[PDB]
């Protein structure tokens, strides 16, 4: 409650200072004179006028999404609540969604951390194989082993993420530089796993669409685009966030700032879905050329497209933004987190697992 | 409602009393006066409660801000300290990774046979 | 110390895997292709257009290396000396479609093993149905009759995915058509998706038939890379 | 010892019949696809008909499709070939050839110059 | 051609002048050169990691 | 008439050899075999690895020091093996990349090569230069190359797909002898320990025993029922093993004039692509289109060990002179030393 | 505020740290009511 009141007096002399300092009204008709309600600051509001701003951080059921809501009557007197007749803010829209949204979070919270185990116990399998068994061992194999290392880090420091920073509320007060290191190497490697999405949309457009005859790519690019660059958005994102938005942890979502490193990553993922389209146009016509039934190129169009989603993160493209309906964000929620959360293990069982070469060879060396 | 007019500047004192205790140059400070100013608003809020009266009242806001114009008029202290860069700065700190991004990308597309 | 004597082997050793290197990187960007056109069939020529147990032949297209090979002066049992070719990129099998008086039932068998033959079911084929300026003069002219060696020829019409060139008669037109899907009903009857057959209606003197070989090819390695990914 | 043995054969009225049999020895016979080939004056060799193993698919030369019935009985080891109505253009040499490998969809060679799984053919002449 | 039938009595009749001994004593050879040197058969006998050069 | 005549003395001829082999056939090898000891479990490991060729291998042979081994394969590589090590001593570039056969000299001073091309390579290891050239090629073989075999440095023989086999002499470059009774594609062929003969297999579903120092053809044996894809000499020159498409192993000996045994299970319908056997000949293994090679048992039978550690088509293997190991070489480009 | 799908899983780390007492048991809600402001 002492970060709350510091907040709320911090928010009042800004407020008190606010006052003294604006131009008087310049309506025709009455208004609504400003004042300091108790925990917001109101502007000269004209008459017949109901106010917006979003909700206060004081309190921790509070959604800072919301918006509060006042109303001034015709007359100019605030809106008074008819129970006791007392000048009344309405700020019922800030905590009125938290309880159920707190249950979910906490369905999404376990959600994350066993499709996060999950994965990291699929894929160190499915990397196990790729390279115990060598004769798998091709271009497009070490460009997966890449990509499964990717999941596998990603999916570790999410997971501590999760289990020592999130339920740690001594931790996030103190704000100490180990937690700040590692939200660093938490965007790093989700940039790393983002843009090896992307290495493998290019490898697989290279051999399909162009450069066919070749066969034969330096790598070097691939590690330089999928592990190297990502550092370019991380830093950069660090220096701001260490200088404009230094909160505790650097665990908010409210800045801008964040852009720095999920525009890129968007824009990556633009690119692997233009990538698909070109994918599955080429397949298309190579079932046209042999004369397919068209019900089974539709069967064949789905299965490769389905098969590509998780490999090149299609499914951030294609459900980029939560929307704001209550009932169209809440299945939202459960849709993506169980994608996202979930991927590295779909990589594995699609790319690994159910690969065929990999069942003759593992079948075969282990008989 | 004229009993709060004759028992809220009982504060007015109040805050006055921690106001010499730091210094004039410590007036805008706000470390110095975060634990005054929430002593001086607790006796104007419980003092309208003794009579009968709500705290957020107009008469009560004016003796605020008559408080607020006689100790806090000189200085204009603002550190947010949580704010975002303006656009002229934020936007190209988005757009110069982006296209780095799809340079990036092309320049794979068109270098990775050498 | 006869510890030097495995340092200067070692010393070697390395010697070569770098020259083995320098060499996987010419002999994975060569494809290479068997010629395995009948006699008389036109063969020979398509060479021409540019002892010995084996003949070879090199042309680029595109900056892409091809490495053609005549198997010439092998006897005619080629169960044995033909699993030599089960990793080339492609067969080109070429057949005199105006041989049939019967030549052309021999090349529709010798197709037949080629294409259920156990080492070669993951090789494409790439059919030359040579000599058409032959075989239009054939259907032009009297008796020739080739439902006699064909009767099936006779309730057989043009198909409408058939694109005839501007000019020629129907007449033509569906006898070279039938003589195509001769060779499609063998190829697609044992076909699991592994490899495919590409019919071309050529001339000995036909200048795409580079060009062709060097589209089918396009294909064929398109169609193997989708099979690594399991989208085709 | 592999060994194929053609019997019948002889002359025929054109427009006739005829039944060829070939004796097969040495070999799982109920593992090979067989052939018939023959060998006119002067011609080379062709193939005229084949049967699978089991004996459910069956082949013939357009030539002879339709007056020429091949066939096998895997327990007696021998193939036969039924030719009705037959022409003056049949007049050959014909041969019983065993598909070189058994339990093999392809066929190689059987009608090559000196393919060694074929017997030594009985003549066929049909001429009035 | 009768020349390749020629060839083929001619051959036949060198290899029918042959003497052959009987399958009994020839299997017992065939046995007994196994028995003999059935212990300088490192792939018949599981050799010890201290002999072995591909250890 | 005439030839028909010819075609009834032939078939007087192997029916009075068919009499005098049935004659000779007093007890069976399985019944003179059947109360000694079998050998057990045959369990190989893979010991080395050899990851040098580029495209299948095609031919492998071991030198008679037991230690280097060359090998070749498809991509135009002979490539010589320290076996104990690993290292590689020579990598020779092939003029025609499609070899068939390879074979070392037991000198250890020339390799020899051949296949589509033809020719038999022969390629000088220890020249006072330090560096592998072409010493020889033989061009009279009108068909592919299937096998070669050393008689010393200056004699080699010879199998073609010319239904041929012919001795040659290295330093004039002529065929000092040729052998010509085979039917279809000669596959295979086995000196005899003394190197005074040597048998080989064709694709006619027979075998010959050839004199080396007359040029004629001893014996000739039957029983398979297709192609016969490889053929070695039991360890004493008294008998030898073949294996065909007919997806069988036979042992045959040369004094029986005869088959002796077949080494088959119903469960292998492939074909057979290489056999060695091992010192004692107790041993036969047997390479099949199945990836796998088969040890048997020479004396009963019996299948006493799976090598099955190869990806694709089992093409060649050899066991050592001293015994030690038994190399496989195979299509998926890899030589696999067991022990 | 981050609203794109990459964002999800900060949007909910930040959520639990700021609305929930380290993933404790339930509080009672701030009063929002007519005796409130
Ligand atoms: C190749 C193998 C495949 C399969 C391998 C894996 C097999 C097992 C996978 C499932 C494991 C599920 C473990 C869930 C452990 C949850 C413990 C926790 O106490 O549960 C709390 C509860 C929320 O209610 P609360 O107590 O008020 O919260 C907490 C309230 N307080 C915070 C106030 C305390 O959470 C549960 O309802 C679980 C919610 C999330 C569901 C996770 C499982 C979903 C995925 C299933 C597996 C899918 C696998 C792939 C199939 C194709
Ligand atoms: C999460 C924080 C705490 C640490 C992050 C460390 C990574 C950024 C580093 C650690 C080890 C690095 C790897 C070490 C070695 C290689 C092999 C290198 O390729 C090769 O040497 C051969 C080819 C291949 O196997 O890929 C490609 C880069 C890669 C995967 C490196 C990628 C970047 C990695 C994962
Ligand atoms: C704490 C974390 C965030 C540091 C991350 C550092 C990486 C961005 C650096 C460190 C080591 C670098 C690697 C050092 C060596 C190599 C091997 C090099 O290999 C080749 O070029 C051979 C293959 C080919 O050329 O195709 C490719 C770049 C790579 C992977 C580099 C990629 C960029 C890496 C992973
Ligand atoms: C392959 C390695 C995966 C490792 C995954 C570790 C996950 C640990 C999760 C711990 C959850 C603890 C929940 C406690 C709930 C309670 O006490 O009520
Ligand atoms: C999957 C790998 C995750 C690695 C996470 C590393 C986190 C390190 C946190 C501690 C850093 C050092 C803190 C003490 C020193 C200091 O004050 O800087
Ligand atoms: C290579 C990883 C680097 C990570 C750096 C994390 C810390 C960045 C900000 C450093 C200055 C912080 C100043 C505020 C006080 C503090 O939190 O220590
Ligand atoms: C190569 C990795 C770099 C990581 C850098 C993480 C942040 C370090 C601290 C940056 C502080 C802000 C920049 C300096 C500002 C100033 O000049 O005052
Ligand atoms: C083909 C290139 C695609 C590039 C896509 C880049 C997307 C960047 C989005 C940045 C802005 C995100 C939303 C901000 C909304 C707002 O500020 O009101
Ligand atoms: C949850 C993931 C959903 C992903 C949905 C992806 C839909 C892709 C549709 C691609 C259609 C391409 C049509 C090409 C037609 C043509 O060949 O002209
Ligand atoms: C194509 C992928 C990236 C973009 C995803 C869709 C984003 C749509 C945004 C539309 C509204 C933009 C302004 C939002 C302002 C706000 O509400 O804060
Ligand atoms: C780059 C190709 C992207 C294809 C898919 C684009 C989907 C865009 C959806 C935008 C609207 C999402 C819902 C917004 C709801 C709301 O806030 O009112
Ligand atoms: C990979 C894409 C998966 C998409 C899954 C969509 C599931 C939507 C939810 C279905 C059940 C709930 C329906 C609620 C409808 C409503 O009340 O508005
Ligand atoms: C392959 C992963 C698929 C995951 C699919 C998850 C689908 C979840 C759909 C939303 C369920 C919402 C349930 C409550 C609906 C309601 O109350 O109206
Ligand atoms: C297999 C990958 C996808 C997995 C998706 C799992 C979706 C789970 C949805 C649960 C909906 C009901 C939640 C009830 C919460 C509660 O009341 O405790
Ligand atoms: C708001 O300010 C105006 C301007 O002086 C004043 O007339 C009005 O009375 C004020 N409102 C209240 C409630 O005091
Ligand atoms: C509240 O005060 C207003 C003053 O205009 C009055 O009209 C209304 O009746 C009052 N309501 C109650 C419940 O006291
Ligand atoms: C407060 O706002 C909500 C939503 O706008 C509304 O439902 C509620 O009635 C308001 N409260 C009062 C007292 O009007
Ligand atoms: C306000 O005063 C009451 C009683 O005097 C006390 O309990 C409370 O802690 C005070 N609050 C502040 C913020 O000083």
């Amino acid at each position: 409650y002492v970060v709350g009141r510091k907040k709320m007096m911090d928010a009042q002399y800004k407020c008190y200072d606010r006052m003294q300092q604006l131009p008087a009204y310049q309506g025709e008709g009455p208004y609504c004179n400003r004042t300091w309600d108790g925990w917001l600051c109101w502007d000269d509001t004209p008459a017949g006028v109901l106010s917006y701003q979003f909700c206060p951080d004081y309190f921790p059921d509070f959604d800072p999404s919301e918006k509060v809501t006042k109303y001034c009557d015709e007359k100019g007197v605030w809106f008074k609540h008819p129970e006791n007749n007392r000048t009344w803010s309405n700020y019922t829209m800030c905590n009125a969604f938290t309880p159920e949204k707190l249950k979910n979070a906490y369905v999404l919270y376990y959600l994350a951390i066993v499709g996060h185990s999950l994965s990291i116990f699929t894929l160190v399998i499915s990397l196990g194989i790729f390279v115990f068994f060598r004769s798998l061992g091709c271009q497009r194999v070490t460009l997966h082993k890449n990509m499964f290392l990717t999941y596998i880090l990603n999916s570790m420091i999410i997971i501590i993420h999760l289990v020592e920073v999130v339920p740690n509320g001594e931790l996030v007060r103190r704000d100490p530089v180990s937690c700040k290191i590692l939200h660093f190497f938490h965007q790093y490697m989700m940039a790393c796993n983002y843009f090896w999405m992307l290495c493998e949309g290019i490898y697989l457009h290279t051999l399909i669409v162009v450069a066919v005859f070749t066969e034969k790519q330096r790598l070097r690019w691939y590690y330089l685009l999928g592990w190297g660059f990502p550092l370019v958005p991380t830093t950069i994102h660090a220096i701001t966030r260490a200088v404009y938005f230094n909160d505790n942890c650097w665990l908010s979502v409210e800045t801008h700032l964040l852009y720095i490193i999920h525009g890129p990553v968007m824009a990556a993922l633009v690119v692997n879905f233009f990538f698909l389209l070109n994918i599955v146009r080429v397949l298309v016509t190579k079932m046209r050329e042999t004369h397919e039934a068209e019900s089974h190129m539709y069967l064949k169009a789905v299965k490769a497209t389905m098969i590509l989603v998780p490999l090149l993160g299609i499914q951030f493209v294609v459900f980029p933004w939560r929307p704001s309906n209550k009932m169209l964000g809440k299945i939202y929620d459960y849709v993506m987190h169980s994608l996202i959360h979930f991927q590295g293990f779909f990589v594995a069982t699609i790319y690994c697992f159910c690969n065929n070469e990999v069942q003759t060879t593992v079948k075969r060396q282990w008989a | 409602e004229t009993g709060m007019l004759e028992r809220l500047p009982l504060c007015g004192k109040a805050f006055a009393d921690m106001m010499g205790k730091v210094d004039v140059w410590k007036w805008c400070n706000l470390s110095e006066f975060i634990v005054y100013y929430e002593s001086f608003t607790n006796c104007t809020e419980m003092e309208a409660n003794v009579v009968g009266c709500y705290w957020p009242n107009p008469l009560a806001q004016g003796f605020i801000t008559g408080i607020h114009r006689q100790f806090f008029s000189n200085c204009t202290v603002d550190r947010v300290h949580l704010e975002d860069p303006p656009d002229e700065v934020l936007i190209p700190l988005i757009v110069i990774p982006v296209v780095l991004t799809v340079a990036m990308a092309g320049l794979v597309v068109w270098r990775s046979k050498r | 110390d006869q510890r030097n004597e495995e340092k200067a082997q070692r010393e070697a050793n390395k010697k070569i895997e770098k020259q083995l290197q320098k060499d996987k990187q010419v002999y994975r960007a060569t494809h290479r292709l068997l010629l395995l056109g009948a006699g008389e069939s036109g063969k020979n020529t398509i060479v021409k257009q540019m002892t010995s147990g084996i003949f070879e032949t090199k042309f680029q297209v595109d900056k892409v290396n091809f490495h053609m090979f005549d198997v010439g002066a092998q006897r005619d049992e080629r169960r044995k000396w033909i699993q030599c070719f089960n990793d080339v990129t492609a067969i080109i099998f070429v057949v005199a479609s105006s041989s049939y008086n019967n030549r052309l039932q021999a090349a529709l068998k010798l197709f037949d093993s080629i294409w259920n033959n156990k080492w070669l079911r993951d090789t494409s084929v790439i059919l030359f149905l040579n000599k058409q300026d032959l075989l239009a003069e054939k259907v032009l002219a009297g008796k020739s009759k080739i439902e006699d060696y064909f009767p099936e020829f006779a309730r057989y019409t043009t198909p409408e995915d058939a694109t005839p060139e501007p000019g020629e008669d129907p007449r033509v037109t569906r006898a070279k058509y039938f003589i195509r899907d001769e060779f499609l009903r063998i190829s697609t009857a044992s076909g699991d998706g592994r490899h495919y057959c590409y019919p071309h209606f050529t001339c000995s003197v036909d200048t795409e038939n580079i060009r062709r070989v060097f589209n089918d090819c396009r294909d064929i390695i398109q169609r193997m890379h989708l099979r690594q990914y399991e989208l085709l | 010892q592999v060994q194929l043995q053609e019997s019948g054969g002889g002359l025929v009225q054109p427009g006739g019949s005829l039944r060829l049999s070939c004796a097969a020895s040495g070999f799982t016979f109920s593992n090979y696809k067989m052939n018939w080939v023959r060998q006119a004056p002067g011609k080379g060799l062709e193939w005229v008909s084949d049967i699978s193993q089991s004996g459910a698919s069956i082949s013939y030369t357009g030539s002879v499709k339709g007056r020429f019935t091949i066939s096998r009985d895997n327990a007696k080891n021998t193939l036969y070939l039924q030719m009705n109505s037959l022409k003056p253009e049949d007049t050959a040499v014909y041969y019983c050839a065993r598909c070189p490998a058994p339990f093999t969809r392809d066929c190689f060679d059987v009608t090559s110059t000196t393919y060694a799984y074929r017997g030594q053919g009985t003549q066929v002449t049909v001429s009035s | 051609s009768i020349a390749q039938a020629r060839k083929l009595v001619e051959q036949l009749k060198m290899e029918a002048n042959i003497d052959r001994i009987k399958v009994s004593k020839a299997a017992a050879d065939l046995m007994a050169y196994c028995e003999a040197h059935a212990k300088e058969d490192p792939l018949l006998t599981p050799v010890p990691a201290s002999e072995n050069p591909f250890r | 008439s005439e030839l028909d005549q010819l075609r009834q003395e032939a078939e007087q001829l192997k029916n009075q050899i068919r009499d005098a082999r049935k004659a000779c056939a007093d007890a069976t090898l399985s019944q003179i075999t059947n109360n000694i000891d079998p050998v057990g479990r045959i369990q190989m490991r893979t010991r080395r690895t050899l990851r040098g060729h580029l495209a299948k291998i095609y031919a492998m042979h071991w030198g008679t020091d037991s230690r280097l081994l060359v090998s070749a394969s498809q991509d135009g590589k002979l490539i010589i093996w320290d076996s104990y090590t690993t290292n590689k001593v020579h990598a020779i570039p092939l003029r025609s990349s499609w070899v068939m056969t390879c074979a070392y000299a037991p000198s250890g001073n020339y390799v020899a090569c051949g296949g589509l091309d033809n020719i038999c390579s022969i390629y000088n290891l220890k020249t006072r230069e330090g560096n592998v050239r072409v010493s020889r090629e033989l061009a009279g073989h009108t068909g592919y190359l299937s096998c070669c075999r050393f008689l010393d440095d200056n004699q080699i023989v010879t199998s073609s797909g010319d239904t041929t086999c012919a001795l040659w002499d290295i330093e004039t470059g002529q065929q000092t002898t040729t052998f010509t009774g085979h039917t279809g594609d000669v596959m295979s062929l086995s000196l005899a320990p003394d190197t005074r003969l040597f048998v080989s297999g064709a694709c006619d579903a027979s075998a010959k025993l050839w004199d080396v120092r007359e040029g004629m053809c001893r014996q000739t044996f039957t029983g398979h029922e297709s192609d016969i894809n490889a053929i070695c000499f039991f360890p004493n020159g008294n008998a030898f093993a073949t294996g065909s498409d007919d997806a069988t192993c036979r042992l045959f000996d040369l004094r029986a004039d005869q088959e002796l045994m077949t080494y088959s299970h119903d469960n292998i319908i492939c074909g057979i692509t290489s056999v060695s056997f091992s010192k004692s000949g107790r041993l036969l293994l047997a390479g099949y289109d199945d990836f796998n090679c088969n040890v048997w048992d020479a004396l009963k039978a019996d299948r006493a060990g799976v090598l099955a550690g190869h990806d694709n088509r089992v093409s060649c293997l050899g066991v050592t002179d001293d015994g030690m190991a038994v190399a496989t070489g195979s299509w998926d480009s890899f030589l696999k030393i067991w022990n | 505020k981050c609203n794109t799908a990459t964002c999800a899983t900060q949007r909910l780390a930040n959520f639990l740290v700021r609305s929930s007492n380290n993933l404790g048991p339930v509080l009672p809600p701030t009063n929002v009511g007519s005796n409130t402001y």
